[PDB]
């Protein structure tokens, strides 16, 4: 019943605004609209309630309005912090929520990823298994391409890579695991983890010796 | 509905609200608030009762009828133009989504 | 000062039952309506149910009507959700919130409810032995591989919580096998190696798995 844009993006200092479209029985003939902010691993935060009413602890720069059936949350003078998921809610007849809006603060400086490659432990090999652990951290924008290579040859099978998750500091972290057999690990001279970010590749290598 | 309840600035406003207890003595919780009835409870609550008596109260907003007999009508004493608007009277009939929501229009002049 | 602590979530078989509790402190619980709001992993918010200030009237979303029952104990300052006839669709993080007249000002850090025909599996913990291969300065990176476990979550601590700085417990990978795997790394002084002992304390409550791995440098 409530439709919000999937994403809104702005530069720092920009005034930005999220719309929330409902029916005349949802947002229309009632002043019962709330707005919640949600950062990564956190519970949502009440930003605005009763269309415009702002709870204590919510910055002045968050303002709530409504025209007809379209409630709007306007974030005046964006900040890096403001990079979160925003949900609108109507509570006139039932408690309904919008699809959410990903607010992207654009200005942010590029950070190249920091790669750490760990070979299989002597413990894991004694258990007839092998896992190469490639840990990628502090990168912005939050998009990477991980490519594994045995010596020179590329490896498709056994690769499992996480989607980059927004850390506390707006930067991102990802991890790729390459599952091998102890036989496959000892048969090659080396193994490489290649992370490509903003058209630049960072390679880390490990060898069975 | 075109139904209004009127008062001049200074008078007491009288907005009516009623229920019939299922049995004598069985009160149903009631709440009054400024603005139309939301999903649950009262928008900007001014008064609330439970199955025993009045649990939340505010000055000027009183239940001066026999609330024990289902007469939960409100009295807003010494009204201002600020008091104009819709008022919610929620009769919280026990159980799953059984509530009787009453929106009452108050007009101050 | 306002606190809400959800308890009671875990792994239930489809068709099963589960009771969630929420302990309220920091406010007059007796005078506020309360509700439960759920969030399917990587999805949005969905209101589940609410209860009147008195406790006498309850309100539910069509998705849960008939299967879930919200209740309150004003004397114990506790909110309950009895979930019966559960389905995979009900797999979500269940937040307990202070509903006022339809809005949620205070929320707890939710409880995860996982509804799968799958059975819990404890993790295999392996030491990720140190080398300063990727670390600038007199720091070396070492860690723990927490392999194949189900469902989430796993908690990693270092030296029984005494080691906090430089710790990075990575978000888990959801492997094709349906099993999770994560890594926790700590960046420590290279000089301390050889004296300072480093142990990771892995806890998987869903399978009663408590593992303490000493991660030492290899030859």
């Amino acid at each position: 019943a409530l439709t919000q844009p999937r994403s809104v993006s702005g530069s720092p200092g920009q005034s930005v605004t999220i719309s929330c479209t409902g029916t005349s029985s949802d947002v229309g003939g009632y002043n019962y609209v709330s707005w919640y902010q949600q950062h990564p691993g956190k519970a949502p935060k009440l930003m605005i309630y009763d269309v415009s009413k702002r709870p204590s602890g919510v910055p002045d720069r968050f303002s709530g309005s409504k025209s007809g059936n379209t409630a709007s949350l306007t974030i005046s003078g964006l900040q890096a912090e403001d990079e979160a998921d925003y949900y609108c809610s109507s509570y006139a007849d039932s408690v309904v929520f919008g699809g959410g809006t990903k607010v992207t603060v654009l200005g942010q400086p590029k950070a190249a990823p920091s790669v750490t490659l760990f070979p299989p432990s002597s413990e894991e090999l004694q258990a007839n298994k092998a896992t190469l652990v490639c840990l990628i951290s502090d990168f912005y924008p939050g998009a990477v391409t991980v490519a594994w290579k045995a010596d020179s040859s590329p490896v498709k099978a056994g690769v499992e890579t996480t989607t980059p998750s927004k850390q506390s500091n707006n930067k991102y972290a990802a991890s790729s695991y390459l599952s091998l057999t102890p036989e496959q690990w000892k048969s090659h001279k080396s193994y490489s983890c290649q992370v490509t970010h903003e058209g630049s590749t960072v390679e880390k290598t490990v060898a069975p010796t | 509905s075109e139904v209004e309840y009127r008062a001049e600035v200074g008078q007491n406003a009288y907005l009516p609200c009623f229920y019939t207890p299922a049995a004598p003595g069985n009160l149903v919780p009631v709440c009054w608030g400024k603005g139309a009835c939301p999903v649950f409870e009262c928008g900007n609550v001014v008064l609330r009762t439970d199955e025993r008596d009045v649990n939340y109260w505010t000055s000027r907003y009183w239940l001066n009828g026999d609330f024990r007999k289902g007469d939960v009508s409100l009295t807003i004493e010494n009204v201002t133009l600020a008091d104009s608007g819709i008022y919610c009277c929620r009769i919280q009939i026990p159980g799953i989504m059984n509530d009787e929501k009453f929106n009452l229009k108050l007009v101050i002049k | 000062e306002v606190q809400l602590v959800e308890s009671g979530g875990g792994l239930v078989q489809p068709g099963g039952s589960l009771r969630l509790s929420c302990a309220a402190s920091g406010f007059t619980f007796s005078s506020y309506a309360m509700s439960w709001v759920r969030q399917a992993p990587g999805k949005g918010l969905e209101w589940v149910s609410a209860i009147s200030v008195s406790g006498g009237s309850t309100y539910y979303a069509d998705s849960v009507k008939g299967r879930f029952t919200i209740s309150r104990d004003n004397s114990k300052n506790t909110l309950y959700l009895q979930m019966n006839s559960l389905r995979a669709e009900d797999t979500a993080v269940y937040y307990c919130a202070k509903a006022n007249w339809g809005f949620f000002d205070y929320w707890g850090q939710g409880t995860l409810v996982t509804v799968s025909s799958a059975s819990t599996k404890g993790p295999s913990v392996f030491p990720l032995a140190p080398s300063s291969k990727s670390t600038s300065g007199g720091t070396a990176a070492l860690g723990c591989l927490v392999k194949d476990y189900f469902p989430e979550p796993v908690t990693v601590s270092w030296n029984s919580g005494a080691l906090t700085s430089g710790v990075h417990t990575f978000p888990a990978v959801l492997q094709s096998s349906g099993l999770y795997s994560l890594s926790s790394v700590v960046t420590v002084p290279s000089s301390s190696l050889g004296t300072q002992t480093y142990i990771c304390n892995v806890n998987h409550k869903p399978s009663n798995t408590k593992v303490d791995k000493k991660v030492e440098p290899k030859s």
